[PDB]
DNA sequence: CAAAGTGAAAAATCTAAAGCATCACCT
DNA sequence: AGGTGATGCTTTAGATTTTTCAC
């Protein structure tokens, strides 16, 4: 009544508030009638009034024209859902939800569409379902809070007659943007034709084609840089902005402060590249409200429509905005910026692009190399090197001219890591996925994933599959609580370990059946990998023989001699993206992923059905070795008694009002411990083997949405190849003008295709996250279990041949022979191929593949609404070779029978790092010694003609290392010393919800928390860096962890928390040395050695590298057994057998 | 039926904590002589006989023969919950997977009873050759645990060297080496005390100190124990068990492989 | 106000050493009729219920009823200072901070005084009954102990089972099933080393093996203790303390899900 | 040319058993007067004395003071092959890398010659001046295994006050305030029950138990401990090994430092 | 309200199962 | 000084947690 008139009075308010600073920052909108071609920008809900004085939401589209104007068009459309019924009666309950909603929806009508999950689904059914249609997205949030317990009341009840009847409303949780992007087709970075024919006509939108490229959009990279109490977490409380530096299109704007910065700040030019380039001029306003009034005006003078900084939800936009609510202009009333209910902050007039939410999800960086300064590293190609981080810094700040140098990095770097990277493929995404970009950059994979799915469901006519919960206390086949459901995953297997250079001769054990089945298989594998790989060369080779048989003469020739030392070829056989390979081998789709009762519900179900793909996976369940009965004892007990009210001096709380979060977390906690006092136990981990069918009839939408994604990342990948191959092409010749065009072309293209990558690896992780539309327990595990059983039978017809070294659940890295048959040039007639370059061992391995692997239930629709389902026999799931390594370097585990999995270290041919994956140098802060150990101790390990050279300049730089970690401060100083053994570690969570917990990172938290304030650790996110202290001796390292933040403060400030946790009141020396935990540190050290060279060198039998460090006693052990001349003899040996009997039961 | 009815229960829980330690899966049989059995390790190193005789039970009740693979690591749990002075029913059915244990008490109130499962097993059986030892010492069974207990914390190679003047039990590790010396007994008359040896040519032969571990278990089933080797025939350890029986430990020596010839 | 003394003072760590293992927390209820504890443990199926009778100490004098905020775990390990033999006096006052519990060594050579911190929490106070009881058994606390560590080995519950012809403790589990039967004892009459019974209806349940080794640490209260069971009661493990009333452990029976229902 | 005879082999297997938790490896100097040792901790907070002179020994000879750097965990590992009663011969010749530990039985059965490997390491000694300490407690060794590692059950920094009705060591933790009390008390002077407490000032000094727990090893080896504390003097914990010897600790004493200084 | 999986190293703490050094009676 | 069972002080074997890489 009157508090909803006012409700929408202040709707209104904020819809001409918007439309006002819209018009302030251009974006006109379309009052004079005509047509005008836009390319779409920015959209974002805002709400509308009509000729019929309606409130109504209406999406507002942005366009930027050619010429650079640009305008605002808000489209009227009614948010809507749709409704489930349970049989044909659907008029009467439309009839009964709009006579009680006259006010508030504005049409119902009944929509067909197809659903995966019904029985006979695939015969031309379909389920009608019902529109809803409202006025405004305040309505639809009203209506669906009205009406959504009868969701929860009608999905419990399983065994106003026109109300209950309703089964479950669908497509609720879809946004209106979202939706509203979805069914007009209307995505961001296309071209388009807007007619306005008056009020009374809608506005109509429609597809332009013939214009392709991109307009040149207004872009800022703003950044700022604040003076802080010292060594403080940021709070806006204290002092101002010194400097913020914003480009505008590859030209760069600086504002300082003046009566705080010393020296009147000049004009200079940044060169970090060629292609990087900010023509700066700065400005030297006196005062901060001044600072930002001159952000305003210039902001609201360039119009900007894409605005990007670091990390502006969390630091900068949050500091500004507390700066200007102290000052008294409005952030919002100013530029439309305010905080949301997410703590992003989203204009209605502008874009909002953290490049840190590009990095984290789609860059595939290690999170050590997160943020911007070394994000430059891994994209631009070009490092921030500017000063030293402590003398400059912290107490030489008054320096405006190293101050502006940092500003203007802070600004350079965004602007062309978004152009670069962030721009064209946050458009490239935009242009199928449904959202605006800050949506698309903010938003996870899987939900990126779920959006594009969204798209092709809308496009197929199929209805979106609820979104699932997850259970609370899922219950096993016998009765046991799973606390943890899993698959198994990836087959990861370390075979060998230790140093395989191709220089160095290697002993090999292939048996000669392996080469007599080759021979014969020979003309199949050439056949193949000239049919399969390249469809040009399918009959058009001329010396299809006179190479074929020279790969015959070179693989029996050395047959005669199997067992031979010989010089190895490391050659790694990788699949590319076989998990969506495979999804698109066997049509696995999560609505295909069908059971025998659901098959026998079809009406497809014939004895010669070629329909049904068995193909098996790996259960796998942790649950409580407590029973039902205990479990039903417990919930009872639990219902019995009385729970403490939620609020302050409220009413006691029973075991029927509490939610299932609350109940599962008593119950959870309540029966661990009931677990361990009566059964020694709390986890059983079972593994067990089940298989399921997968409907091959079934519509092929996630099949079709996988397949458009992997040609869109197989494009960019095959630009990545043509630019590679035209690198290799450039090298080995004289420098030329377009090396370094190559190179960061291929750099670009690889980025593409890992960002692309991210998503197409998505759709496999899709479902298997909570709240998904396309959960799968069954798919997801049938993928890794298929991936699995490829690569260990690629290393079952490796071994027969070399020593496969290294399995994953990507390929496999192995050592075949020299004299094996290689990468070979075959010619044709064919002008646009007339070479064609071919491996052997993955042509041998992908005639393994077609044989074994291939899908012969391949049953796609030819011609739909026709029943045409032809079969055919598509692979796709190809081992690509990479080029052959110098050398490999495997780890070793310091136990028996256990070897370090996903990690090692393979150099390409040149001496240069090809591969360093797994090791603690790219994990975010570890200890720096490790990771120094680690990135300089495989360098020597492609130094020596033989292995115990190898080993011996391998152990000279581990030697020097543990010389320095001994005798440390020799000629070593100080500050290297603090920021060599430095250990920094990051929490997810806050550190009240660390309570009762004891960590190294948790107590050093609490430590900085009683040394300065607990405002350090009311925020998640909190990076500690320390050392385990000694000093306490006999205490454990929880209660020795200590923050490095107490060796630079001042003595009377820092000798008090020198004496606190030492538990040492009368000491007085301030040395870290004295501190430090000498033995610690040379354990983790020696640790680390001895993964790395000592126990794989007495695996490749070598006596000791490192003498200092010494062995396991196994080792120690097997060494002095294999070292002396007695030996073991046996039983069976001395005395004769009398024969070996069977013992069975009685 | 097989029925077994024993008076000093102390002795068999001594037999099977010295097979519990050293063997996990063994191999039992039932004759009209007793009980015997027969089964080595999992490493092939070490043979072990043990032979109960008929008449030295209380009462046997002997129908046929049944071969028995019963798990030694868990005989000695179900056998652990046992007293050393009650007495001790074995019942094996013929045709059934379950072997029945009874402990009576001498009150003749706490009465026990338990049931084990059986399971296949598949073990070498190896025929026992006779030899003319070279050697002969029979020594205390506690100084004999002792000697091998003393010596393993100096290595796993020992040296069992007898010449004119005694027995060597020498062995060497890292730490150092340590090599003892034990005499002739001249003035001593009991037979638990005294040790004796017999010789046809000094013996020097080198053995696996853990497995001496292992077979020394059975400490206080007898007070004595006879050792018995010859050049490249395995060491025995006899451990005579009263009248009841005796146990017999075979252990595969270390000589030097002459590698350069 | 509060004094307490007790010449025998090992019987307070005797107890406290069978609660430190079950319960963590507990409430000392103090009146003239009787001294009351009544705690829970952890995973609240154990009731504990402790009482400690006003006559039996040598001085008491308490003004009114009091209620006290106690973990038992320190409060045991601040008992376990004193030894067998020495007596203990107890002291408060009516809000105090702390327990004041004072040792005095039987020749005055050691007196020792501690002052602990106690912790204030919710005091809940259950009324449970003292229901009449099917079955009891009065019978050493050693051979009880001997009971639950035997069952321990070999399986995680035990189904205790008695009638006419006594009592019956039998288990099941990976290495077999097993069972321990005990008589009526009535041949002989001894003072400690009987096992009497009495029963209206014999009557088995199924209980929690660790839960009776965790109540079997009041073995040396007395040599004496009583076994109270029926039909959907709770187990009461009963030890009858001479002129100190009675410590009582309460277990729930495994009531499982009947299939037929 | 060094040789050293015990009949007693109980002092020097007990004498390692207290020394090996805490120093790893020590250099032993015996001299021509006795076996003298001190020796640092690994965590450089403590010094401990040894003084074994030749007045017990069997037969002694000596020709100079000798510094064998033994490992102390090797060297206790050697010295349980040793028996209770066995006797202990150690030799050392002129060019002898390695340390000869020859055990013979008390029924001169057996000689148990053991090498013990040994490496040579360089150190620096700085002694102890005699001081006039203010308080000497004599306290039975038995009970301060029941009094130090059950005040350390309950706090770890415990002060020492002094007066003349006794000696006070006040624990305080988390737990609480633990006061333990202790008079002279000689109503029935025994000869080995006496706390005698030998007070000249009154001094108040903080220690730490965890430490005070790991000299405590050693109450087999002694009857009773007297330990000597004066005005910020290092503590000395002694014992009386029978009438061969004594065994000193220096624990530097720990002063809480005020804010204001 | 939004949030893609699993495998694995690396270390740090939390438990319990053994190994092993002393006590409750009888000549 | 020798014979049985507890009873407590180290030692080690896994179990569990949490970042942050691999796939
Ligand atoms: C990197 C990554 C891989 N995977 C799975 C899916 C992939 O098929 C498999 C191996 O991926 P990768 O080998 O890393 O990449 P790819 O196989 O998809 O393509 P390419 O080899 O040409 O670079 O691991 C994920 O599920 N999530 C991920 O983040
Ligand atoms: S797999 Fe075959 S039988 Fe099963 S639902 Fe699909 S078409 Fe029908
Ligand atoms: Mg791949």
């Amino acid at each position: 009544g009157a508090t909803s008139s006012v409700s929408a009075l202040k709707r209104l308010e904020r819809s001409q508030w918007t439309d006002k600073m819209d018009l302030r920052f251009g974006f006109e909108r379309l009052k004079e009638p005509g047509e005008k071609t836009g390319w779409l920008i920015n959209m974002h809900p805002t709400e509308i009034l009509d000729e019929d004085k309606r409130l109504g939401s209406a999406v507002d589209y942005y366009f930027i024209q050619d010429d650079g104007s640009r305008f605002k068009v808000a489209l009227p459309y009614k948010p809507y859902f749709y409704i489930a019924t349970r049989k044909g009666c659907e008029r009467e309950v439309s009839s009964f939800l709009s006579k009680k909603f006259q006010g508030k929806i504005a049409k119902v009508e009944t929509v067909p569409k197809e659903d995966l999950d019904l029985p006979n689904h695939l015969v031309g059914l379909k389920r009608n379902y019902i529109r809803l249609s409202f006025h405004t997205v305040e309505d639809l949030v009203k209506v669906r809070k009205e009406i959504s317990p009868a969701v929860k009341k009608n999905r419990e009840q399983d065994h106003a007659d026109q109300l209950d009847n309703i089964v479950d409303m669908r497509e609720y949780d879809v946004p209106y943007h979202i939706r509203l992007s979805i069914d007009l087709k209307i995505h961001v970075a296309h071209w388009y034709n807007v007619r306005y024919r008056g009020n009374a006509f809608p506005v109509e939108i429609t597809r332009r084609d013939d214009l392709v490229e991109r307009p040149d959009p207004v872009v800022l990279a703003f950044a700022i840089a604040t003076t802080k109490l010292p060594l403080k977490f940021p709070d806006a409380e204290t002092d101002q902005i010194m400097m913020i530096s914003y480009m505008i299109d590859g030209q760069g704007y600086l504002i300082t402060n003046r009566e705080i910065v010393s020296e009147d700040i000049e004009d200079f030019e940044f060169t970090p590249k060629p292609e990087y380039e900010g023509p700066f001029c700065v400005f030297n306003e006196p005062d901060e409200a001044h600072l930002i009034q001159r952000w305003f005006e210039h902001v609201q003078e360039t119009k900007p429509t894409i605005m990007v900084t670091y990390n502006g939800d969390f630091f900068d936009w949050p500091f500004v905005e507390a700066r200007a609510a102290v000052h008294g202009l409005s952030m919002q009333q100013e530029i439309g910026f305010q905080k949301d209910s997410q703590g992003e902050y989203k204009a209605p007039q502008c874009i909002h692009m953290d490049c840190l939410r590009w990095v984290k999800r789609d860059s595939y960086l290690p999170v050590g190399s997160h943020n911007l300064k070394a994000a430059a590293k891994a994209k631009l190609g070009y490092d921030p090197v500017e000063l030293d981080p402590e003398d400059m810094c912290r107490m030489a700040t008054e320096q405006p001219q190293t101050l502006a140098t940092y500003s203007v990095s802070d600004a350079v770097a965004t602007y062309y890591l978004y152009m670069k990277y962030v721009h064209p493929f946050i458009f490239a995404l935009c242009t199928i996925i449904p959202m605006e970009p800050d949506e698309v950059l903010r938003k996870g994979s899987g939900t990126l994933c779920e959006a594009l799915l969204m798209v092709q469901a809308f496009h197929a006519n199929i209805i979106f599959p609820n979104k699932q919960e997850q259970e609370f206390n899922k219950l096993t086949d016998d009765g046991h609580v799973l606390d943890s459901e899993t698959y198994v995953g990836g087959h990861v297997e370390a075979l060998e370990s230790g140093v395989f250079r191709s220089d160095i001769p290697c002993r090999f054990r292939m048996n000669p059946a392996a080469f007599d089945f080759l021979l014969q298989r020979v003309e199949k594998t050439l056949r193949h990998a000239l049919e399969e790989e390249e469809k040009v060369p399918v009959e058009q080779v001329t010396n299809f023989e006179e190479v074929c048989d020279e790969i015959k003469s070179k693989l029996a020739s050395l047959k005669d001699v199997p067992s031979r030392i010989e010089c190895p070829l490391i050659y790694h056989l990788d699949v590319g993206a076989m998990y969506p390979n495979i999804i698109l081998t066997n049509r696995l789709q999560p609505s295909a992923m069908v059971d025998e009762a659901t098959c026998a519900a079809c009406d497809f179900n014939k004895p010669g059905a070629n329909c049904q793909r068995k193909m098996a996976w790996q259960w796998r369940g942790e649950f409580m070795p407590a029973s039902r009965s205990e479990y039903h004892r417990i919930q009872h007990q639990l219902e019995s008694e009385k729970f403490p009210p939620l609020f302050p001096e409220g009413p006691a709380r029973a075991f029927h009002e509490l939610s299932r979060e609350e109940q599962a977390k008593y119950e959870k906690r309540r029966l661990a411990d009931y677990c361990r006092k009566a059964y020694k136990k709390i986890h059983i981990t079972k593994v067990e083997e089940r298989l399921t069918t997968i409907c091959q009839r079934e519509n092929s939408f996630y099949v079709d949405t996988v397949r458009a994604f992997r040609d869109r990342r197989y494009e960019f990948k095959g630009l990545h190849k043509v630019w590679k191959k035209k690198l290799s092409a450039a090298v080995e010749v004289g420098d030329a003008a377009e090396v370094k065009r190559c190179k960061n072309m291929e750099v670009l293209y690889d980025s593409l295709q890992l960002a692309h990558k991210c998503i197409l690896n998505s759709f496999y992780g899709y479902v298997m996250r909570k709240g998904a539309r396309w959960y799968s327990m069954e798919m997801a595990g049938i993928v890794c279990f298929t991936g699995a059983n490829i690569i260990t039978q690629a290393r079952e017809l490796i071994e027969q041949i070399g020593r496969p070294l290294e399995l994953d659940t990507d390929g496999i890295w192995c050592v075949l022979p020299n004299s094996f048959p290689e990468n070979f040039v075959f010619k044709t007639t064919n002008v646009k191929k007339p070479k064609v370059t071919i491996s052997y061992p993955g042509a041998m391995l992908n005639i393994m593949v077609k044989e074994g692997f291939t899908n012969d239930q391949y049953q796609e629709l030819a011609e739909p609404s026709s029943l045409t389902y032809v079969t055919r026999s598509e692979n796709s799931i190809f081992f690509e070779v990479d080029g052959p390594y110098l050398a490999m370097i495997l780890p070793a585990s310091k136990e028996e029978g256990k070897k370090l999995k996903k990690r090692y270290a393979v150099f390409n041919e040149d001496g240069s790092l090809a591969e360093l994956k797994g090791f603690e140098v790219k994990r975010r802060g570890e200890l720096q010694l490790i990771k120094i150990f680690q990135s300089s101790v495989f360098e020597a390990f492609l130094k020596g003609s033989t292995l115990e050279e190898v080993y011996g300049s391998v152990a000279k730089v581990a030697d020097y290392w543990l010389d320095v970690l001994y005798s440390k401060a020799a000629n070593m100083p100080d500050s290297e010393l603090f920021e060599l053994i430095s250990e920094n570690r990051s929490m997810s969570r806050k550190l009240e919800d660390y309570g009762e917990q004891k960590s190294t990172s948790i107590s050093t938290a609490k430590r900085l928390a009683e040394f300065l304030g607990d405002q350090m650790v009311k925020d998640a996110g909190l990076s500690c860096r320390y050392i385990i202290s000694r000093k306490p001796e006999g205490s454990p390292v929880t209660e020795r962890a200590i923050p490095l933040a107490i060796f630079q403060a001042e003595p009377t400030v820092r000798k008090h928390f020198l004496r606190k946790w030492l538990k040492s009141s009368s000491l007085q020396d301030f040395d870290i040395r004295a501190i430090l935990d000498w033995d610690y540190y040379i354990e983790r050290l020696g640790s680390a050695i001895q993964k790395i060279i000592t126990i794989p060198a007495a695996l490749q039998q070598v006596k000791n590298p490192v003498p200092r460090v010494k062995h396991p006693d196994w080792l120690h052990k097997k060494l002095l057994e294999k070292n002396d001349v007695y030996k073991q003899k046996k039983i069976s040996e001395l005395f004769t057998l009398e024969g070996r009997r069977q013992v069975t039961m009685a | 039926m097989f029925e077994a009815r024993l008076v000093q229960g102390s002795i068999l829980k001594k037999v099977l904590e010295a097979l519990k330690d050293l063997i996990n899966e063994a191999c039992w049989d039932i004759s009209s002589s007793g009980v015997n059995l027969q089964s080595m390790d999992s490493s092939h190193v070490s043979l072990v006989q043990l032979t109960l005789r008929s008449e030295g039970f209380d009462t046997y009740r002997c129908d046929r023969n049944l071969a028995m693979g019963v798990n030694l690591t868990s005989m000695s749990k179900i056998l652990k919950c046992a007293g050393n002075e009650d007495i001790i029913t074995l019942r094996a059915e013929d045709n059934a997977d379950t072997l029945a244990l009874v402990f009576e008490a001498p009150n003749q109130e706490k009465v026990s009873d338990y049931e084990m499962k059986l399971m296949d097993l598949d073990v070498e059986q190896l025929g026992i050759p006779e030899q003319e030892y070279s050697c002969v010492v029979k020594m205390p069974s506690g100084e004999f645990a002792r000697i091998c207990r003393d010596l393993s914390h100096i290595g796993d190679a020992v040296v069992i060297s007898c010449a004119k003047d005694g027995v060597k039990f020498s062995a060497s590790g890292e730490l150092g080496n340590g090599n003892i010396k034990l005499s002739q007994t001249s003035n001593v008359d009991k037979e638990e005390e005294a040790v004796t040896i017999e010789m046809n040519e000094p013996v020097q032969l080198t053995f696996a100190l853990r497995y001496l571990n292992f077979f020394t278990k059975a400490t206080p089933l007898s007070s004595t124990v006879t050792l018995s080797m010859s050049a490249d025939v395995p060491l025995v350890v006899e451990y005579k068990i009263a009248d009841m029986g005796h146990l017999k430990y075979y252990l595969a020596p270390k000589i030097e492989d002459e590698e350069g010839s």
